[PDB]
């Protein structure tokens, strides 16, 4: 409608795109400690969390309540179709479901959609490894 | 403004060139390539738009309310024919540097209406 | 009509009907078909005859064909060849190519029909296979494997997948932008001659960026100049025009600006009219071309020879190459400035480097085709070398000895034997098939190849692009420097094969288009354009009841063949449609006013399928499913499922056009057995589409003939009990990899911490994942010279001078061993000296490869291509699982064993049950592989009801709620917790542990192939810790 | 916000809405009908055109929003424009009584005493919005 005024700095589509963002990440947020909270002194997860041996609250979060926003070079899933991120969406689209918030848990298992936007974030961690393996040495042998 | 066209020559269809009739001091297109010279009815010889000013709703295709992929409502009727369903988009393009508009067209056949909301 | 209760049910059925009629590998076997039946037809037919000067002597080749494959034995009898002969004595199958030749002089003219002139390597059951059409009786009367899926070559006896080579297509407009460029904006087409002869030739055509300083640059701004092929620096793109022979500017014009009421496209022209001005005739024009080539003629009209030949056959030659095509021409350049300049007013988005509809995927035919051609040309040019020697004597000509028929029958061999796509004077292509297991062996004969160079240093290439979806599995990619770029087909998915346009260009002629030649230049204005493979072919004032036309006929599988893509793009008043061939598409049910045309009817006859005559074919023909590629896609609004099309209380979308037909068909196949995979982080999913790849199993069922160098086969390999819906057609059931383990999730004694794992010795002392390793040796007879030859005999003390401590007495007279025999290292399989040009010959006898101890399994001998000698040795040895060995669970959780305990020492029920496997708990929380917590109760489900559990993903029928309600219905704790006791002491465990089957896999890797008894950044440690003399001793 | 606009590189582009180039040889009937209005105070109180002066005008319209936030004002933008051309340009403005926030430019008065004048003219336009810094 109009009705949103920019940001000094930020662009209308900065202006929204971090609205939007916010919201997103304070719901995964409030839902994160909601699960925390439920975790009886018995419950598993919490003994290996709370000790420090594996896993954190986020990893309880992701299986518990919400896996959240996937996100690509920093940004919300990008139209990689004409303005939409897959054919099952109307163009347009920037809603949470639309643009790669997965609003299931890992228990509740993912939509079809979220399971590919859910691979296309961990393709780059998978790429982001590959590129920090090939430096393992690289300044230490030039340092010494 | 607007923006500024071309002029071609009668004779040869060339390009015509701004220049000055400087003893009636009135400006000329003049060809080129022949003698041809035609009057000048604008005096403006060029515009550029820095800021893009633009009604985009010129660049709207109406046959675009037949494609299956863009979301439509009756939430917004048309105003020269009262159809009820209108189909919207943000501006599909560059240039629009920030906005995130709506355009509206009817979706009735052979209507066509496009605006702004 | 089919209601949601029945809709799973119905989509399985149309998903089986597809994978009973097309199997796999199709698209192998599809391109390899198409390849002979008509593309060396054509380049046969395409070839120039020969014209060969006395007299005259025109040579042409008519009609062309093969006989099914057929070896020629060591005198030169023909005999009929099998694979299984083939992979045993290292031949290479393949068909014998004749010809029908006439031989014309001058007029007389004499036919040679059938002229041998070489062997075509030929794809395992493809139509010209002889296990073509076999049943599965004949299929094991000649020792194959009914399962084995062909699509793969055998040369010199070895298995030979073509991997897929993907590309940018070819003749389509793209227009990009580069950051440092002196260009702002350039558009390019990698125009291609219609696959005849000549390779592609790019024009690209650029706006100058306006940052050049100066009164005339800033005077005028960004000037658009062409970059021509054969010429050294970029032409104002005026000239060009001007060039073919369009002299006015309102000529020019009308041919790039459609509305001259677009006065802001107007003034983005001007600067290259005024560059152009001083050249206002086509052979001024024509000379300023010429003067630019490589090597300027030393006359005016031989630079404009120069630049007519380079106008005509350089520059887009897709839109032409004959004498009167540059009206053509000028429409497909006007066009591509046009576009240019809608780039650079912002008004059309950039093209996407990544974006799959812009790719093309070249499978074993188009790659066979493309090599054929050279060798060909060579056999054309060996004849007209020969040939000419004897028409130089006035004698009479013989072909008989000028047709070299090696030239394609080494040449074809040799690239496919490398993979080197070209002369021994692109890489990586035609691998050696995997067979370490059957889902392996699948994976590879569906697996793509990214282009690394030009395209792809300026791509993304290694992100997963959103036009992926359903075309290529988002989880199959390798680890580590591949990363992303080697890919995997998804499992419906078909790449298109091709047919000729002539059809459709025809049926458009007569539909009221309007052609290239005839418009008057205004109306394009508010006309669509046509695109045929990319050739601007005319305009169309209707198109929407056009396209309606052209999409009845293709779903009526008229004029149009399924495989057409056909787009229209409403916003640019373009159809585009292509019949080209590597278009990746796959199938989708068809939607109509919110509903399928789909009904109960079609489910009905399907269920019928094995005595009903209807098929997959039935259901395409009757327009009930379609084919659609990646950017038809980008028209289609795409149900998930029919419940999208019911009514909903907020509508998001009125106007489906098409509905996914099980969304699980996005995976591929190693993907495709992963238990629950929208319950795990997607990284696990990746790494087990690898690990799966290195489970043991039954590789194939023929694996008793089969000498292959390794392969590894399971004693005892179970289907698991937790299965997906496509693992059906992975034929999972009948060739496993794994067993169904009972796995307890507990800390014991600590040796599973990290990764590690603790396995019941007393499971696997009853044969828990035990399994065999073949090894095969083969050994040749030679002779190398008048005096010289290898021999297998056995080797003796009193004549052989190479002899060593090494072991003779098991070799028999023949100088081999015999099967049954026991085998240890530095005994020597096979006898074999060599007579020496006290001693009079040296010893070549060949070791058992490793001290493993192991049996004779197998001797086959035979002669070689060469009719020598020729033995393989087959040796076996058992390998029971160790403390080193590697395992995995499907959910990419990988582990060696720590140690072993006894039943009397494990954690045991109140029933007595031990587990076979302790995992760590610690490898759970931070992985979040819950499908593999999921995958246990399933399985505790599985075993009590006595039923395979359905774990296909994205089934809102299967719950863990739903599943714990199952399992408290047994007597068990609904979470799948159970009291164990302590082994050692019999007291109960605090804690109760989780356990369940789980299916677990056996990796390749084990420990008894890899224990073995300093580099840079060594040294760089060891003077950090000041070990200066360490640091000396070790080097 | 001050130092902000003092250290932010600030070319004429960035403030500017549109050009327009005309042919008027004679400013006391203006061929823009906002401009005889305002102009004529140049003219009332006559300045550089003693001998003569081009009949090929340019005339910028600046944007008051950003104009406003860096705050810059006509007369430090002609100012700038009579430094970074001397005399051989000319610059005429409004006060930012009026409504519109125009700057019409003429080439010298006295070089009247290899481009043509709406050639340069059209080069002086490109020369100030790519490199005018206000
Ligand atoms: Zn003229
Ligand atoms: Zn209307």
């Amino acid at each position: 409608n109009n009705e949103l005024e920019p940001t000094p700095g930020n662009t209308l589509r900065q202006t929204f795109e971090n609205q939007v963002n916010r919201i997103l990440n304070d719901a995964r947020d409030k839902t994160g400690s909601s699960a925390q909270k439920s975790l009886s002194e018995y419950n598993n997860f919490k003994s290996m969390v709370v000790s420090g041996a594996k896993g954190s609250k986020i990893n309880i979060s992701q299986v518990i309540a919400v896996v959240g926003q996937q996100n690509v070079e920093g940004k919300r899933i990008p139209f990689g179709f004409k303005h939409r991120t897959l054919p099952h969406f109307i163009k347009d689209d920037y809603g949470p479901e639309s643009r790669g918030f997965v609003e299931n848990s890992y228990l509740a298992g993912l939509t079809p959609t979220e399971f590919f936007f859910h691979a296309m974030g961990g393709r780059e961690g998978l790429i982001d490894t590959a590129v920090k393996t090939a430096e393992t040495g690289y300044i230490q042998r030039r340092l010494i | 403004p607007g923006f500024v066209g071309i002029r071609f020559c009668q004779e040869c269809n060339n390009m015509l060139y701004p220049k000055e009739d400087k003893e009636n001091r009135i400006l000329l297109y003049a060809c080129r390539n022949c003698d041809y010279q035609q009057e000048a009815d604008n005096s403006c010889i060029y515009v550029n738009k820095i800021t893009h000013e633009v009604d985009e709703l010129t660049q709207i295709i109406a046959d675009v309310s037949q494609d299956p992929t863009l979301p439509r409502t009756e939430d917004h009727p048309c105003q020269k024919c009262g159809h009820k369903e209108a189909v919207f988009f943000q501006s599909h393009s560059a240039r629009a540097e920030d906005a995130m508009r709506l355009y509206y067209v009817c979706t009735a056949p052979h209507c066509g209406h496009r605006w702004t909301e | 009509e089919i209601t949601p209760d029945l809709w799973q049910e119905a989509c399985w059925i149309v998903i089986s009907s597809y994978f009973d009629e097309k199997g796999l590998v199709r698209q192998q076997l599809d391109s390899f078909d198409e390849f002979i039946q008509m593309s060396v037809q054509r380049i046969v037919e395409d070839a120039p005859p020969i014209d060969l000067q006395p007299p005259r002597y025109l040579l042409k080749f008519e009609q062309i064909y093969l006989s099914k494959p057929t070896h020629w034995e060591r005198d030169g009898a023909p005999s009929p060849m099998m694979p299984n002969e083939a992979r045993l004595r290292n031949l290479t199958y393949s068909a014998p190519l004749y010809v029908d030749i006439t031989k014309t002089v001058i007029q007389l003219q004499t036919q040679h029909q059938k002229t041998f002139i070489g062997k075509i390597p030929i794809m395992l059951r493809s139509t010209y296979c002889l296990l073509n059409g076999l049943t599965d009786r004949d299929l094991c009367e000649l020792n194959e494997c009914p399962l084995d899926p062909g699509g793969y070559f055998i040369i010199n006896g070895s298995e030979k997948v073509l991997i897929a080579q993907e590309k940018m297509a070819t003749n389509t407009v793209y227009v990009f932008a580069k950051k440092d460029s002196k260009y702002a904006y350039t558009g390019e087409c990698r125009s291609c001659l219609e696959n005849s002869s000549r390779p592609t030739s790019t024009i690209w055509v650029s706006m100058l960026a306006r940052g050049g300083q100066g009164a005339k640059k800033s005077a005028i701004g960004q000037r658009i100049v062409a970059t021509l092929p054969y010429i050294k620096q970029e032409v104002p793109i005026i000239i060009v025009f001007r060039a073919l022979g369009f002299v006015s500017d309102r000529d020019i014009l009308e041919h790039i600006i459609y509305d001259f009421e677009d006065p802001e496209m107007m003034e983005m022209v001007k600067p290259s009219l005024d560059e152009a001005f001083v050249i206002q005739e086509q052979n001024v024009a024509l000379n300023f071309i010429g003067s630019r080539g490589a090597k300027p003629g030393v006359t005016k009209e031989k630079r404009i020879k120069y630049a007519k030949e380079v106008l005509q056959k350089e520059m887009l030659p897709h839109v032409g190459v004959s004498d009167f095509c540059e009206t053509k021409k000028a429409y497909f350049l006007g066009y591509m400035v046009h576009r240019l300049l809608l780039a650079a007013l912002g008004r059309r988005e950039l093209d996407d480097r990544d974006h799959y509809g812009n790719k093309r995927l070249d499978l074993a035919g188009p790659l066979l085709a493309f090599l054929f051609r050279g060798m060909f040309k060579n056999l054309l040019k060996e004849v007209r070398i020969y040939a000419q020697k004897f028409i130089d004597r006035g004698k009479d000509f013989n072909l008989e000895l000028a047709i070299k028929t090696r030239i394609i029958s080494d040449g074809l061999k040799y690239s496919l034997a490398t993979g080197n796509w070209g002369d021994q004077k692109r890489a990586g292509v035609s691998q050696v098939l995997n067979r370490l297991t059957f889902a392996s062996t699948l994976s590879h004969l569906r697996r793509l190849n990214s282009p690394i160079g030009r395209d792809g240093k300026l791509a993304k290439p290694r992100q997963l692009h959103n036009t992926l979806w359903g075309m290529v599995c988002p989880a199959e990619t390798p680890e580590g420097h591949a990363v992303g770029l080697v890919k995997n087909l998804a499992l419906m998915a078909y790449i298109s094969v091709g047919s000729q346009p002539s059809p459709i260009l025809e049926f458009l002629e007569e539909w009221s288009m309007e052609n290239l030649e005839e418009i008057s230049p205004a109306a394009i204005a508010d006309a669509t354009k046509i695109f045929v493979n990319g050739c601007w072919v005319g305009i169309h004032k209707d198109p929407e009841q056009l396209m309606n036309t052209l999409r009845k006929l293709r779903r009526q599988m008229d004029i149009i063949v399924s495989e057409v893509s056909m787009i229209r793009d409403i916003r640019e008043r373009e159809i585009r449609i292509y019949t080209d061939a590597g278009r990746i598409c796959r199938p989708l049910l068809i939607v109509e006013k919110q509903k399928l045309l789909l009904k109960k009817r079609h489910i009905d006859q399907l269920k019928e399928r094995e005595y009903n005559n209807y098929s997959w074919q039935d259901l395409v023909a009757s327009g009930v499913v379609e084919y659609i590629d990646t950017l038809e896609e980008e028209t289609v609004m795409l149900a998930m499922t029919p419940d999208d099309l019911q009514e909903k209380e907020v509508a998001y979308c009125s106007t489906y056009t098409h509905c996914e037909i099980h969304p699980s068909m996005i995976l591929g196949v190693c993907a495709s057995i992963i238990p629950f995979p929208d319950h795990n982080q997607s990284p696990r999913n990746t790494y087990q589409s690898a690990m799966g790849k290195q489970a043991m199993g039954v590789y194939i069922t023929n694996f008793h003939v089969r000498m292959d160098t390794l392969a590894h086969v399971l004693y005892y390999p179970q289907k698991p009990l937790v299965t997906t819906r496509s693992m059906e057609y992975l034929r999972f059931r009948e060739l496993p990899a794994g067993i169904n383990s009972i796995v307890a999730i507990a800390s014991y004694t600590g040796y599973n911490q990290e990764d590690s794992v603790i396995m019941n010795r007393s499971a696997v002392d009853r044969g828990f994942f035990r399994s065999v390793f073949y090894r095969s040796y083969k050994e040749q007879e030679s002779k190398k010279g008048f005096d010289q030859e290898e021999v297998f005999e056995k080797p003796t003390r009193e004549t052989c001078q190479g002899m060593r401590h090494a072991i003779y007495d098991k070799l028999d007279d023949d100088g081999l061993i015999a099967p049954g025999v026991r085998v240890s290292g530095d005994d020597v399989i096979i006898g074999k000296t060599v007579t020496l040009p006290r001693y009079t010959k040296r010893d070549c006898s060949t070791f058992l490869r490793t001290s493993e101890t192991g049996i004779v399994d197998q001797v086959m001998v035979t002669l070689n291509q060469e009719g020598y000698k020729f033995c393989k040795i087959r040796v076996r040895s058992v390998r029971i699982p160790q403390i080193g060995d590697k395992f995995a669970s499907r959910h990419g959780q990988k582990g060696t064993c720590g140690i072993q305990y006894r039943q009397e020492d494990m954690p045991f029920t109140c029933e007595g049950i031990t587990p076979d496997i302790i995992i760590n708990p610690h490898a759970i929380p931070s992985r979040m592989t819950i499908g593999h917590l999921i995958e246990c109760l399933q399985g505790k489900v599985s075993a009590n009801k006595g039923e395979i559990g359905d774990a296909t993903p994205f089934n809102d029928a299967v719950n863990v709620q739903k599943i714990s309600n199952l399992l408290s219905d047994y007597g068990y704790h609904l979470r799948g917790n159970e009291v164990l006791y302590n082994g050692f002491t019999g007291r109960k465990i605090t804690s109760q542990i989780f356990i369940g089957p789980t299916y677990y896999q056996r990796l390749k890797h084990m420990v008894d192939d890899k224990i073995h008894s300093f580099g840079e950044m060594e040294r760089d440690c060891q003077i950090a810790h000041g070990a200066a003399q360490f640091l000396r001793e070790r080097l | 916000k001050d130092i902000l606009c003092r250290l932010e590189h600030t070319t004429l582009r960035k403030v500017t809405a549109n050009t327009a180039i005309y042919y008027d040889p004679n400013p006391q009937s203006t061929v823009v009908a906002e401009d005889q209005e305002w102009v004529n105070v140049y003219y009332e109180m006559p300045d550089f055109d003693v001998a003569r002066i081009s009949p090929w005008l340019l005339r910028v319209e600046l944007d008051r929003k950003h104009m406003t936030d860096r705050k810059l004002t006509m007369e430090q933008i002609a100012e700038k424009i009579n430094a970074g051309f001397g005399d051989d340009l000319n610059c005429i403005f409004n006060d930012d009584n009026a409504e519109k926030l125009v700057l019409r430019i003429r080439i010298m008065n006295s070089d009247e005493n290899k481009m043509d004048d709406d050639v340069f003219l059209r080069c002086i336009e490109s020369n100030m919005l790519t490199d005018m810094t206000l």
